[PDB]
């Protein structure tokens, strides 16, 4: 509940300060004024047209890799059980599967972008 | 010169100091001039309800010592 | 007569090889710049404590223009237009027609402070010194109008400025 | 040690700027609190001061006055309120200060330096100094 | 009183950063033979208020393109989850005390980069769409590396509690143990909060001001406040993990006074950072952390696992 | 009235803030702006002053037109302006901003940047120095300073 | 035109500072027009000024005196460092370096001091004109430049640490804007554009 | 400069060279502003025979 606590405190001071923000301010707003910013003449197209993504590989990859963060984290406490030799044995077969994974999508050219 | 930006860095320095005073004295004052318990396990935390029962206040950082017994 | 930047082969030799490993692991050269910023940091800053604190200027600045006099209190200029003429920015508008006295002198002398170009002409090419660009650099306002000159306002700028200007035009006379 | 010496350097800058109080005052007003030779002083109260040892562009420094031509300046101070005389002193064009070489003495030289006026009653006003060129007919007064 | 702390981490902190704010522009302006702001406040004091006002009392603007809700909303999720990651941290004594504060740590620093994402989108501007697209990329090379280097060094802690990282460094501190960990991980403490040399997101001179370009006024002002916290916290999180400090249980000030002190000096370190080295190219900055960083992460995690086995210094678990 | 002393201090506070923390934005068109970065570098620094660059025009508060604006450029500048939250100042520097200078009766050029925004202080120069555009924004501040908008409400 | 942030079409506008210079200069004598040179290229006025000089002195059939070449080659090298100074720092501003910027804009100002002590304007004199130089040298500035050149070795080799041999400066620059030799000279390049490219060409020496 | 000598030493050991030698602030080796009254040459057409303009 102090978490709790602690999350709506800071969640309402920020609320807070932009209610202040849009409200303490005068305001003479016109359209000139609120049209999209692009260094000073008028945009061309719209800016939710699609952004192509030169990563996208290495973002897929970096989900497969953020599983494997997920799998040794619990690494810690691991080293805590009485086989040892298993447990040392399972965690270096994951880190050289992860080793392997970056090493097969670098030689591939995964890695580059385009 | 170089001296002159010391006391911007002294002002954030007892800025970032009142956390940490202001959270240890607290403790102490809620906790009867003692650390806060730490439970990070459930022991603990039996330890400190067994302590609140015993306290007869409700309050665990009451320590009652050999004068309860006999 | 030329010289080659880059052109140059490191050298493969072990021990030069660890230093450069060295220099790529363990980051020398931007501890390098580091120092170097750090170095920058302790030595002593440039800045001068304006407006209490001005920077260096010469005799010969340009600066707000002004018309001078002579000793007696009567005005150097004698209508000549030549100082007109040579206006890059035609800044200068002239009218003159014979004083009381029967003297060349200027019914009108305006500069656009907002054409101006401040090259420094017609103090060169005014024949008798009467046009003179004074040391003041400190003439901003707030409205437009008020950068358009008039004679009143030159020759209240060259007596406000006559003491400056002339100790600066005696320093540069001999040069010019 | 060194050290010593500079603080002892900083408390002659409190003492020398007449106490606290005035090592406040001018902290405030310029933000600088060196202490330097005063070289003279103008009639409206700017104070000129020169510190040759300080690098150049520091050496030379004015406490404007406090009261211009009828101005609070305590706060508000401008790079005009500066006198033509110390200008040149001001800015380095001559090393001789006004005291030790007088401007000469000219009648139509102003003897009030007024500060720049935008903004105040006092702004020029652009107008024209030539009269109307073109005369018209003025009608008969009779009605014939 | 639980409130009274919160508003004691909480007020500070802001008061900090505003601050922070005043020592870097003199920082970088004396290590550019210039006097950072001095004109404002006896040497520069008042500054910050100066600014916070100045921004407050701003007209904002609502671009006529936005997503009113996110773009709201993106500000508020910065500096909440700014303020809120400060709350684990042991000073010496955290304000909550958790069993996993460290994945606590780790999991809002990637709620936080929401934030970027939401603002840049929702301002509906092509700069801001880049900048947010360069926010990704960012988390995309980092966050893997910087979870593997924590969890190398906290190998040695025995847990994710971050007040148990006093207790490890009583005798010396872990920099010594693991100073190319220490490394990488100040790297990727830089990336993280989008500071110099990879200062991407924002990216004045390549992108007019990056996803923020569209925010001002007080929205913009929360945007700074939550870069700094977040500039400050980092370094907090470095100081307790690797510069450990003495913690003796009587006199907690020693332990605060010497813990502020070190934060301080890593925060100057990042100043130093920015004035010092160029900007990098994002697809720089990606093929640095996972071409380079990430094979020594990898080995130095395989190290790091098998150091405390062969060695016999497994660390107790509680 | 006390309600006055209470408006009178409020915006004196205001006004502070704002001429303290000003911040121009990285506008720059001609040579003029040269002697602009030159304020900025280490002998003029105004940064001290409270004088700091920011790009976006909505994170800026001056607009300072230093160089000439030609007929091309003029519906940028404008742009430009409109998209900066106000409070807003405008400075012209340069007698190319301010009404043409040497290219006054040039077809491509604006007469002024008075004709396309409001300006607020004009330094004159061509190039201004340094010191001028300082002296300038100084004055800037001490017409900020000067401003009685809270007075004015209470009065209204 | 950018596909992510690849640039498939850079198509450059330009005419925003237009201001019909050359139409204006047909309406000016050559005096007059002389300023109008030092505003074509802000950072380097006083190359501008000598190339109009040349150009008028040679129409002329008239030669400049020696002591005023020999004025103007030495302002046109403060000039070029000027706009060196000027071109690199602001590359690596844009770039991110930021610190060299203000520490070599600090020498810039000394320069434009001579500038002013020449001619009395930092920027824009009108120093070099057809026939010479308008004022002699004020006495006091030779050994003033002296004291300048003395230490601005020092200065260029702290930018140099700064940014020649930084990794993440080397990466923004190593292989970027790759010109070859016979495109650079067929596309009109000059100056550094060329001779970065390897062609061995500089007027001053080959036409001096 | 004024820099105590554990300033200098900190800043000639950062840098890498001495900076005190070569110092970019200005100090009294600057000319003088007020310098002597110059007496500047005549050219080569101020003689008051075979002067003839036609000739040069
Ligand atoms: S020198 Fe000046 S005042 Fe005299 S005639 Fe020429 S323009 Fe007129
Ligand atoms: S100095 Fe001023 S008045 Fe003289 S020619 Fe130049 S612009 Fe015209
Ligand atoms: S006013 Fe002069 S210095 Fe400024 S842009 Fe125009 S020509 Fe260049």
């Amino acid at each position: 509940m102090n978490i709790m606590l602690t999350l709506l405190t800071n969640v309402t001071l920020a609320s807070l300060l932009v209610l202040i923000a849009f409200w303490l301010p005068q305001l003479n707003a016109y359209s000139e004024k609120t049209s999209p910013y692009e260094c000073g003449f008028d945009p061309m197209g719209s800016a939710r047209l699609p952004f192509s993504m030169k990563f996208f590989l290495v973002a897929i990859t970096f989900l497969l890799f953020d599983l494997e963060i997920a799998l040794l984290l619990p690494l810690p406490w691991a080293s805590q059980t009485n086989n040892l030799k298993t447990m040392l044995t399972m965690a270096l077969f994951l880190l050289i599967l992860l080793a392997a994974s970056l090493a097969y999508e670098w030689t591939q050219k995964g890695l580059e972008w385009a | 010169m170089w001296f002159e930006i010391l006391p911007g860095i002294a002002v954030m320095a007892a800025c970032l100091f009142i956390p940490g005073m202001a959270t240890a004295h607290i403790h102490k004052f809620t906790n009867g001039g003692k650390e806060k318990r730490v439970a990070h396990f459930s022991y603990q935390w039996n330890l400190m309800e067994r302590d609140r029962c015993i306290s007869g206040v409700n309050r665990y950082h009451v320590t009652k010592g050999l004068e309860n017994i006999d | 007569t030329y010289k080659f930047v880059n052109m140059r082969e490191p050298s493969m030799d072990m021990k030069s090889v660890t230093d450069r490993a060295a220099q790529t692991l363990l980051w020398t050269e931007l501890v390098r710049g580091l120092g170097m910023t750090l170095s920058y940091l302790f030595r002593e800053p440039a800045t001068i404590n304006y407006p209490f604190e001005k920077g260096p200027l010469s005799p010969r600045f340009r600066g707000e223009h002004a018309l001078r006099r002579y000793p007696s209190g009567e005005e150097r200029c004698i209508a000549c237009k030549l100082c007109e003429a040579v206006c890059p920015a035609q800044a200068i508008t002239i009218e003159a027609e014979p004083r009381a006295d029967g003297s060349r002198r200027t019914t009108r002398y305006d500069i656009d402070m907002t054409k101006c170009i401040y090259c420094g002409f017609c103090q060169e090419a005014c024949p008798v010194d009467a046009i003179v660009e004074g040391p003041n650099f400190e003439f901003s306002t707030e409205t437009h109008e008020e950068l358009l000159y008039n004679k009143e306002k030159l020759l209240n700028n060259g007596d406000k400025w006559e003491a400056e200007i002339a100790a600066n035009i005696q320093a540069d006379y001999l040069y010019r | 040690m060194e050290l010593v010496q500079v603080l002892r350097r900083g408390l002659q800058q409190v003492s020398g700027h007449g106490g606290l109080r005035g090592y406040l005052r001018v902290l405030f007003r310029a933000n600088d609190v060196r202490v330097g030779t005063l070289v003279g002083e103008d009639k409206y109260g700017n104070k000129y001061y020169e510190d040759n040892k300080q690098f150049f562009g520091r050496h030379r420094w004015v406490i404007y006055t406090t009261e211009m031509n009828g101005r609070d300046t305590f706060w508000d101070v401008d790079g005009s309120m500066v006198p033509p005389e110390w200008h040149r002193w001001l800015h380095c064009m001559t090393d001789d200060p006004p005291t030790t070489k007088p401007p000469t003495a000219r009648k139509y030289i102003w003897t009030n330096h007024k500060f720049n006026v935008s903004g105040t009653p006092q702004q020029y006003v652009p107008y024209s100094t030539t009269r109307k060129k073109i005369q018209e007919w003025v009608p008969p007064s009779t009605p014939y | 009183m639980f409130m009274i702390n919160i508003l004691s981490l909480i007020i500070p902190i802001l008061l900090a950063v505003a601050f922070l704010t005043l020592v870097e522009r003199k920082v970088l302006g004396y290590m550019q033979l210039r006097k950072g702001p001095n004109v404002v406040g006896p040497y520069g004091l008042l500054q910050p208020i100066a600014d916070a006002l100045k921004l407050f009392t701003k007209e904002p603007l609502r671009p006529a393109t936005s997503s009113i809700s996110m773009f709201i909303i993106a500000p508020i999720l910065a500096l909440s989850l700014a303020l809120t990651m400060w709350v684990p941290l042991p000073m010496p004594y955290p304000l909550i005390n958790m069993n996993l504060g460290v994945l606590f740590m780790l999991a809002m620093s990637s709620l936080a980069v929401y934030s970027i994402l939401w603002s840049g989108w929702a301002s509906n501007s092509k700069y801001a769409l880049i900048g947010a697209l360069r926010a990704v990329a960012q988390t995309i090379s980092y966050e893997v590396t910087l979870a593997i280097i924590l969890l190398s060094v906290l190998l040695m802690n025995g847990s994710y509690t971050l007040s148990t990282l006093i207790t490890t460094q009583e005798h010396i501190w872990m920099i010594f143990t693991s100073w190319p960990l220490a490394m990488m991980w100040f790297i990727s403490t830089l990336a993280e909060t989008n500071r110099a040399p990879f200062d991407l997101t924002e990216g004045e001179s390549e992108l007019v001001s990056g996803f923020n370009v569209e925010y001002a006024a007080g929205p913009f002002a929360m945007f700074f406040m939550a870069e700094y916290a977040n500039i400050i916290m980092m370094n907090a999180f470095t100081a307790i993990l690797f510069l450990g400090a003495s913690h003796d249980p009587h006199t907690p000030e020693l332990y605060t006074i010497n813990f502020v002190l070190k934060t301080l000096a890593l925060t100057i370190t990042f100043l130093w950072i920015r004035a010092s080295y160029p900007r990098f190219r994002y697809d720089q900055l990606m093929h640095l952390l996972w071409k380079s960083f990430l094979p020594l992460t990898l080995a130095l995690c395989m190290w790091h696992i098998s150091l405390p086995i062969m060695t016999a210094s497994i660390p107790p678990q509680s | 009235s006390r309600g006055e002393y209470v408006v009178a201090k409020l915006d004196d506070l205001v006004n502070w803030a704002r001429r303290s923390s000003l911040w121009p934005m990285t506008f720059g068109l001609a040579c003029c702006a040269v002697e602009m970065m030159h304020m900025a570098a280490p002998r003029y620094d105004m940064d001290r002053f409270g004088v700091v660059f920011r790009a976006s025009p909505r994170q800026s508060d001056v607009m300072i037109v230093a160089g000439t604006l030609t007929n091309k450029m003029a519906p940028a500048l404008r742009k430009v302006y409109d998209q900066m939250p106000e409070p807003r100042y405008v400075v012209s520097m340069g007698s190319c901003a301010n009404g043409g200078g040497y290219y006054h009766y040039s077809y491509s050029v604006v007469r002024g940047c008075d004709r396309i925004v409001p300006v607020d202080i004009y330094v004159p120069g061509c190039p201004p120095t340094a010191e001028a555009l300082l002296y300038g924004i100084l004055q800037l501040q001490r017409k900020i300073k000067r401003e009685k908008r809270l007075r004015i409400w209470y009065r209204r | 035109e950018l596909s992510g942030e690849m640039v498939r079409k850079c198509d450059p506008h330009i005419g925003l500072l237009h201001r019909g210079t050359e139409k204006l200069i047909e309406y000016k004598t050559y005096l007059q027009a002389l300023p109008y040179f030092d505003r074509l290229d802000y950072v380097s006025m006083m190359c501008n000024e000598q190339a109009y000089s040349l150009a008028v002195e040679k129409l002329l059939n008239i030669q400049p005196p020696p002591r005023a070449q020999w004025i103007r080659v030495l302002f046109g090298e403060i000039t070029r460092l000027l706009n060196h100074i000027m071109a690199v720092t602001t590359h690596a501003l844009d770039i991110g370096a930021m610190t060299p910027f203000f520490w070599m804009f600090e020498e810039r100002e000394k320069m434009f001091e001579f500038y002013e002590r020449v001619s009395g304007a930092r920027m824009h004199a009108a120093y070099i004109r057809p026939g010479g130089v308008h004022q002699d040298l004020p006495l006091g500035l030779l050994d003033d430049i002296y004291e300048f050149s003395k230490n601005f070795s020092f200065r260029i080799d702290e930018l140099e640490e700064m940014l020649t041999n930084n990794r993440i400066w080397r990466n923004r620059t190593v292989d970027i804007g790759v010109v070859t030799a016979e495109d650079a000279l067929n596309y009109g390049f000059s100056g550094v554009m060329l001779r970065g490219s390897g062609i061995q060409w500089d007027l001053r020496k080959t036409q001096p | 400069a004024s820099a105590t000598r554990v300033i200098q030493l900190l800043r000639n050991w950062a840098s890498g060279r001495d900076l005190q030698a070569k110092l970019q602030l200005r100090y009294q080796e600057i000319s003088k502003r007020t310098q002597p009254p110059p007496k500047l040459p005549v050219g080569p057409s101020h003689k008051l025979s075979n002067n003839y303009y036609c000739t040069r």
